């Protein structure tokens, strides 16, 4: 019926810790911010 | 201890808390990686 609700961050995982690390991350663009809005709607379809 | 701190064990920086666990060091091991590829347990060198 169901998985395993887990969802995989893009920030603490590329840069762990790290502060220098996000100011090249923000150069790609929106690719974080379309993975973690991709990845919350699997635990909204898991629930559903 | 118990409390997410800055930890600095040779040259490893990260945050995390430092606990103790039921884990019996060897006198010859220094640091202990876990599965996710990052240091799970270090030793101090001042005290064992």
């Amino acid at each position: 019926v169901s998985m395993t609700k887990t969802s995989v961050d893009c920030t603490m995982y590329i840069c762990g810790d790290s502060t220098e690390c996000s100011n090249l991350l923000l150069q790609y663009g929106s690719f974080c911010t379309q993975l973690n809005r991709a990845l919350t709607g699997i635990a909204v379809e898991q629930d559903k | 201890k118990n409390k997410c701190v800055n930890f600095n064990f040779n040259g490893l920086t990260g945050t995390g808390v430092l606990t103790e666990s039921n884990k019996k060091f060897l006198p010859f091991q220094q640091f202990g990686r876990d599965i996710a590829d990052t240091t799970d347990a270090v030793r101090d060198p001042q005290t064992l």
